[PDB]
């Protein structure tokens, strides 16, 4: 029953295709064990892939990503002292059901883009 | 247009009417 | 601005016109003084130095308040040398203590004992060099949503709002202005922050034992295009150049303190390509 | 263990290898997620498992036991049914 | 290069009377800024009011949760199921705290995460924070704050009454989780002799509780669980009961309310932000001059005409709203009466106040009355919140849209029985808003008298199709021709010199709002003659690189084209080729652009160029 902002769900479904979907495959995905670990720039990069709206970037969407990992549905493997320079690295921490409850009260379906 | 050159025809026109 | 993913996976006059410019800027400071009394906090995210216009905003306007410039692009500032400012310069109150939100805390009770006591904080470069980690963050929203203190910054880095989640940008009542000059970072990048020349300056001091040990290293690495520790230790006991090991030992460890000798594990290798090192060997002879 | 040669493993490693078991069970089939990773860390806490020193349900751990402590628990057990005790032989 | 900067110190005191209302009296008693702050005060204590009003069930809840801990081994403890919005609930524990120190029957120690880093940070935080709050209610060094002084102090006051020891974590997802594990542990051992209730704050979910206590922590943990509201159904309850209320004389646009509760709803669920948007919105619009002090109720607004200068005047007359107004006058002696006597419009303020002030009752009532008939059909063309139908009806004209035409199609297609109770449900809904929200504020005695006989008319339709498929399409016609067509008008159909009540400046609240750094940036990275308005440095196309460019822009087109990593030598080459002292201002560029971010020296390589944004 985690209710969030629109953008807090997009960025949550594209840090859990971050974290779970192979970063070799993303070049067949989106250019039209463990969790893996992925990076703010490839959070990004399948944010804008998977959007399709283009909104810009502006101070609340990385104040989203850094009250995610406020609430722990993120977290710090790496980095963390170094979070602006590039080197800190991410992971997802929740399952798939959240994530299909999410595209369900979304629109976007995650099956097609797992 | 401006509001200068708006009012000063508007007053013109009165004037002129 | 509005970027594409697929760049990430396929991988005078001009006086003037910054006059102008200024100028322009100039014109807000009654406005900004308007916005400050309500409670917002300014902003700058423009591209050049805004130095200038927060010290002229500091001279021309508070000129009779109490004042706290903090310049965050010091590569030597700390969190609790703007802590201990505060408590013990504006309040008399001693060195702070050593954990900074005791001191946040203490600084709140403090100023809320005295109203009509305006405290203005102008840090200029608000992502500075030391103040990029989470902590010094939090600690400056604890002190802006202090409703006596008054805060204006500015902002250069691309990646800034990443340490602030919504709680910081909460605190942060941040009222955003796009005050672009095109001035250069002169004063920014003139910090500790952001060769065969040196090389020959610092042979010149060498007596002439030390120079007979570099000599025997650069026609080894010349000859070779590393040189072993014992090798070096034979050629020097072979010309008496050196007594024992021990004098040699401490010679090389003043070779890589004068960066001429790169140690590795004993591999001693010169820093410079071959050509450099045969004429240098060429300007010995 | 046995199969691996003592490599380690982890909560999702044993929890596929007991819900192979638990559909198939008749005695092990209404058990939840929540209640068999709350035998894990009663597991985990009582240092039958240790760590090898990441998510609570990805860590990586250590069996503490050797195979002849867990074989002779299986005949001093009291009221184990037969499914496990057959299921503990293979 | 300055005094100001030294080599040696990095912050410079200007203190000036410290000792251990910014503005001055030229603007305070100004009558703009008296008016905004009235008008503010008057929101944020509805606001306030209204946030209170929605917690004090679950206040009364917890307050009994704890009352009946003290009636009456595991430590109780209350998970709260609040929001996202972490600075929001601070004044539901402060509301707390009130309540249970009004009955003295607990004392509250308030652990925030930043004071808890190890268990020995937190134990003397909570001991410190229930001795100074009992010290408060009616100092020890924290180094000499242990348990067993807890327990000594404890023993010394209130075992000869038993008040509770309730210990608040508002950030539970911020916690160490072993510090939190190790302090349960803790409060559970000094059960019976010391009475804690452990109240949560609680924010995703109960599976983070579930979670983060093992097996050992938990069997110690007796918690039950409320909830708090969702920060959705209190933005809609404060948007339908303050923005749109009719005693304030200030309303925003339809693209200023779209812009703040897209920044709720798709940004962050922050009230707070949504306040201090809207406060930006207030502080803008009555900032214009002394003429948008008008902006309040009828009588002091009379005054405020009366109080009037001259340049106030010319700002009601470069409104764009007041030109259709002085053109659809035939009189030719009125324009010039009205253009530069200043005391005939001076006489004629009053009626224009009156007409928009009324404008504005009427669009609320009659707003009230179509979401009524519309929102209840199925399918929801125009909305079925208050909020939406009045972007809509303010943002465009509602008859000619298709949506519209949809809703009187669906609406056509009903019985007789659902229709008329329909109508008659909108019917006694206008009434009894009639009744209870525009009949004790100034100015609705008129809003009554106008809107109350097309209200009789309407019902009178309502009899005629009782008592007669033909007549709905009647009916219709007399609900759009008295009620959608007349007070339902768009923004541009308004009244004239409704500006000043209205605040349609969208772009300059939004850049002030909004921060976009790397717009700004890219902007000036891409074409500088848009900041510098040079007659040299115009792109007609933005990747042209002209030579006349700032330095700075020659070395970001060199390097936007070229491949993740970067060499200098061929990017000096290159340089050198579009415009000695060329070497220092390469360099300084480099400098410039490290600084921002958007390259980072390879260091680790053979000291080249690698760039960070792409």
């Amino acid at each position: 029953s985690l209710e969030l902002p629109y953008y807090a769900k997009f960025l949550l479904i594209a840090a859990f295709l971050a974290s779970h979907n192979a970063a070799k495959q993303d070049k067949r995905l989106f250019v039209k064990l463990g969790p893996k670990s992925f990076s703010i720039d490839r959070l990004l990069a399948i944010f804008y892939a998977i959007l399709e709206e283009k909104v810009g970037l502006t101070c609340n969407l990385l104040s989203q990503i850094s009250t995610l990992v406020h609430l722990n549905l993120l977290s710090f493997v790496s980095g963390e002292q170094n979070i602006m320079e590039g080197s800190a690295r991410l992971q997802c921490t929740i399952g798939l059901e959240f994530v299909l409850q999410i595209g369900k009260v979304v629109g976007f379906n995650v099956r097609q883009y797992l | 247009e401006d509001y200068e050159i708006w009012k000063a025809r508007m007053l013109a026109k009165a004037q002129a009417k | 601005f509005v970027p594409e993913s697929d760049g990430y996976f396929h991988s005078a006059e001009h006086e003037g016109s910054i006059n102008a410019i200024m100028e322009e800027y100039r014109s807000y400071f009654p406005k900004w003084m308007c916005i400050l009394n309500e409670g917002f906090n300014i902003l700058l995210y423009g591209l050049g130095s805004k130095h200038q216009l927060l010290q002229s905003f500091h001279r021309e306007v508070l000129h009779k308040q109490t004042v706290l410039v903090v310049n965050g692009f010091f590569p030597s500032l700390t969190i609790k040398d703007m802590l201990d400012s505060i408590t013990s310069d504006i309040l008399d109150a001693g060195i702070s203590p050593a954990n900074p939100h005791e001191a946040v805390d203490m600084i709140e009770e403090e100023f809320a004992l005295i109203p009509e006591t305006h405290l203005f904080l102008i840090v200029h470069n608000l992502d500075g060099a030391m103040l990029r980690n989470v902590k010094a963050q939090a600690i400056l929203s604890r002190l802006a949503r202090i409703p006596n203190i008054h805060l204006l910054a500015s902002i250069d880095h691309i990646n800034t709002p990443l340490l602030w989640d919504q709680g910081k940008l909460c605190s942060f009542n941040f009222s955003w202005w796009d005050c672009t000059t095109m001035l250069p970072y002169t004063n920014e990048t003139a910090f500790e922050n952001s060769a065969l020349s040196s090389m020959r300056s610092v042979f010149s001091s060498l007596t002439t034992n030390s120079r007979g040990i570099y000599m025997l290293i650069v026609k080894y690495q010349l000859k070779n295009k590393g040189m072993p520790f014992r090798d070096l230790y034979s050629s020097c006991r072979e010309a008496f150049l050196v007594s024992s090991d021990l004098a040699l030992r401490a010679q090389l460890t003043e070779f890589l303190d004068h960066k001429l000798v790169k140690s590795k594990r004993e591999q001693l290798t010169i820093p410079i390509d071959g050509a450099l090192l045969q004429q240098f060997l060429e300007e010995q002879e | 263990s046995q199969i691996y040669d003592r490599d380690s493993f982890n909560f999702e490693i044993i929890y596929a290898r007991f819900s192979k078991f638990a559909k198939v069970s008749t005695t092990m089939q209404a058990v939840e997620r929540s209640i068999v990773l709350k035998a894990f860390e009663h597991l985990r806490i009582a240092e039958l498992i240790m760590p090898l020193t990441v998510q609570k349900e990805f860590e990586m751990h250590k069996l503490a036991l050797t195979y002849s402590q867990i074989h002779h628990c299986m005949q001093r057990y009291q009221a184990l049914p037969t499914e496990v005790a057959q299921w503990a032989q293979s | 290069m300055d005094p100001t900067i030294s080599v040696s110190k990095g912050c410079f005191v200007y203190k000036n009377g410290a000792t251990r209302s910014l503005l001055g009296k030229e603007v305070v008693q100004q009558p703009f800024y008296e008016e905004y702050r009235k008008a503010w005060n008057q929101i944020n204590d509805h606001i306030a009011d209204l946030q209170h009003r929605s917690y004090a069930r679950t206040l009364e809840q917890l307050v009994d949760f704890v009352v009946g801990q003290a009636e009456r081994e595991v430590l109780p403890t209350a998970a709260l199921l609040t929001g996202i919005n972490q600075p929001d609930h601070l004044s539901q524990f402060t509301a707390l705290t009130q309540r249970l120190h009004a009955q003295r029957a607990a004392m509250v120690c308030v652990l925030q995460s930043r004071d808890c880093a190890t268990l020995k940070a937190a134990v003397e935080t909570l001991v410190f924070g229930l001795v100074e709050d009992n010290a408060e209610v009616e100092r020890l060094r924290r180094s000499q704050c242990t348990m067993k002084q807890l327990k000594s102090w404890y023993t010394n006051n209130f075992d000869s009454e038993r008040r509770q020891l309730v210990v608040i974590l508002p950030d539970f997802e911020c916690f160490n989780a072993s510090v939190l594990q190790d302090l349960i542990l803790i409060l559970s051992a000094h059960c019976g002799s010391l009475p804690f209730v452990l109240v949560l704050g609680v924010a995703t979910a109960m599976t983070a509780v579930h979670g983060t206590l093992p097996y050992h922590v938990s069997s110690k943990i007796r918690l039950r669980v409320f909830q708090t509201q969702a920060a959705p159904t209190g933005l809609n309850e404060v948007l339908d009961k303050v923005l749109l209320s009719p005693k304030y004389a200030f309303h925003l646009s339809g693209k200023t309310f779209k812009f703040l509760t897209h920044i709720f709803l798709y940004y962050d669920f922050s009230i707070h932000g949504f306040i201090q948007g809207f406060k930006y919105c207030l502080m803008e619009h009555f900032f214009g001059g002394n003429a948008f002090a008008l902006c309040t109720d009828y009588s002091k607004a009379l005054g405020r005409i009366k109080q009037l200068t001259h340049e106030d005047m010319e700002t009601i007359r470069r409104l764009p709203s007041f030109r259709p107004y002085v053109e659809q006058i035939n009189d030719c002696k009125r324009i010039i009466a009205v253009l530069t006597d200043d005391d005939y419009l001076k006489k004629k303020l009053p009626q224009l106040l009156r007409d928009c002030l009324l404008h504005f009752l009427l669009f609320r009532c009659s707003l009230e009355f179509l979401t009524e008939l519309v929102g209840d059909l199925p399918r929801c063309p125009l909305g079925k919140l208050r909020r939406e139908l009045y972007v809509n009806c303010l943002n465009r004209a509602i008859i000619s849209t298709p949506e519209y035409k949809e809703c009187l199609q669906m609406l056509s297609f009903l019985s007789k029985d659902e229709f008329v109770a329909k109508v008659n449900r909108a019917l006694e809904r206008t009434e009894q808003f009639l009744v209870e929200e525009i009949a004790p504020l100034e100015l609705g005695e008129a809003c009554t008298a106008v809107l109350r006989p097309k209200l009789e008319a309407i019902r009178l339709a309502v009899d005629e199709v009782v008592k007669a498929g033909r007549a709905l399409q009647k009916t219709l016609q007399l609900i759009e021709t008295q009620i959608v067509q007349d007070h339902l008008r768009a923004l541009q159909d308004a009244p004239p010199i409704h500006e000043l009540f209205v605040f349609s400046d969208i772009a300059t609240v939004r850049r002030n709002i909004i921060g976009a750094p790397r717009a700004a940036l890219h902007t000036a990275l891409n074409n500088p003659h848009f900041y510098m308005q040079c007659k040299c440095c115009e792109l007609q196309d933005q990747s042209l690189l002209v030579g006349t460019l700032p330095d700075l822009s020659v070395v970001y087109k060199l390097h936007l084209e070229c491949g993740r990593m970067i060499n200098l030598f061929d990017w000096l080459q290159a340089f050198r080729s579009v415009v000695p002292q060329i070497q220092a201002r390469f360099t300084r560029a480099v400098a410039e652009l490290q600084f921002l971010g958007y390259i980072k020296m390879s260091k680790r390589k053979t000291d080249h160029a690698t760039r960070l944004t792409w």
